[PDB]
């Protein structure tokens, strides 16, 4: 252990992930400056559960996971244990006993343009609520009713993803924000992740 | 079935009107943002107008003012209202639905959106 851990790419990565098609990252075998994010001025999310982040310096994990998407401002609060609405029901979901750190920060500068971006897609409908940590890329069309659709849109027949519409004078609730969630992982295995 | 029902275009001398009246079949006018792309000769597609979500509108700068977006729910219908025509106007005018949405996953322009047909304007000297 001693490469310094990899976040850049994925903190700064150009091109983010919709959240149905939330990215992971496999964090390992290196040395995390945690407080070095925590005291950035980067940040107006950075919220962390069953770990202090003062003191995450002093921890080693098994792995660390980052997942990472694009989502609204006012989504932002959907990204933590308990939550319910179209994000943590049907896109990204916590479990109630998370252990990890959300961290979002506005992203209307890349995400939105003129006239609108809407290469950022969410699911707006499903049979049932995603579990914790679970991910969904399909794409069958949604039979809201009785009549069965036929791999055809239309009447109570919907393809289930939705752009957003990133445009930059959206008020901030509806501006782009961009969010990691770190995961901290203990097995009974040798550990990999350590602070300085 | 998705489909979009478009009205409204043809030829008209410099300097007159033109309603374009765009109607979604098997989906609504709240689904997605409503807007038009304009195809100029040579294949030039351009974003025209769009009404976004929260009620706010994009316009080309070429069309500001002259032409307005307005969209009627009930009738579930979206318009644009093209004032003082110029001969640079003439294109093939495409209603959109803005972005993936309810109707599938659709491309026009190079970006995501669902086009139809389209309404050919023609502005004369
Ligand atoms: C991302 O780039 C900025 C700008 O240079 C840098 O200061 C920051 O530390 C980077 N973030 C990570 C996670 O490395
Ligand atoms: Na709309």
């Amino acid at each position: 252990i001693t490469n310094l851990c990899p976040f850049g790419e994925v903190f700064n990565a150009t091109r983010f992930a919709s959240v149905y098609a939330w990215n992971r990252k496999r964090i390992s075998n290196c040395v995390a400056d945690y407080s070095v994010l925590y005291n950035s001025a980067s940040f107006s999310t950075f919220k962390c559960y069953g770990v202090s982040p003062t003191k995450l310096n002093d921890l080693c994990f098994t792995n660390v996971y980052a997942d990472s998407f694009v989502i609204r401002g006012d989504e932002v609060r959907q990204i933590a244990p308990g939550q319910t609405g179209k994000i943590a029901d049907y896109n990204y979901k916590l479990p109630d006993d998370f252990t990890g750190c959300v961290i979002a920060w506005n992203s209307n500068n890349l995400d939105s343009k003129v006239g609108g971006n809407y290469n950022y897609l969410y699911r707006l409908f499903r049979k049932s609520n995603l579990k914790p940590f679970e991910r969904d890329i399909s794409t069958e069309i949604y039979q809201a009713g009785s009549t069965p659709c036929n791999g055809v849109e239309g009447f109570n027949c919907y393809f289930p993803l939705q752009s957003y519409g990133f445009q930059p004078t959206n008020g901030v609730g509806y501006q782009p924000y961009r969010v990691v969630v770190l995961s901290f992982e203990l097995l009974h295995a040798p550990a990999t992740v350590c602070g300085p | 079935q998705v489909q979009l029902q478009e009205s409204g275009g043809g030829s008209v001398q410099a300097g007159g009107s033109l309603r374009l009246s765009c109607t979604p079949s098997g989906f609504t006018v709240h689904d997605s943002d409503m807007g038009w792309y304009r195809v100029k000769p040579g294949n030039e597609c351009e974003l025209v107008t769009t009404l976004f979500g929260d009620g706010d509108t994009y316009y080309a700068d070429s069309v500001k003012d002259r032409f307005i977006i307005s969209q009627d729910n009930a009738k579930n219908t979206v318009y644009l209202q093209m004032n003082n025509l110029k001969p640079e106007d003439t294109a093939k005018y495409h209603c959109v639905a803005r972005g993936v949405g309810v109707y599938g996953m659709h491309w026009f322009c190079g970006e995501y959106n669902f086009a139809g047909q389209g309404t050919q304007v023609t502005v004369s000297s």
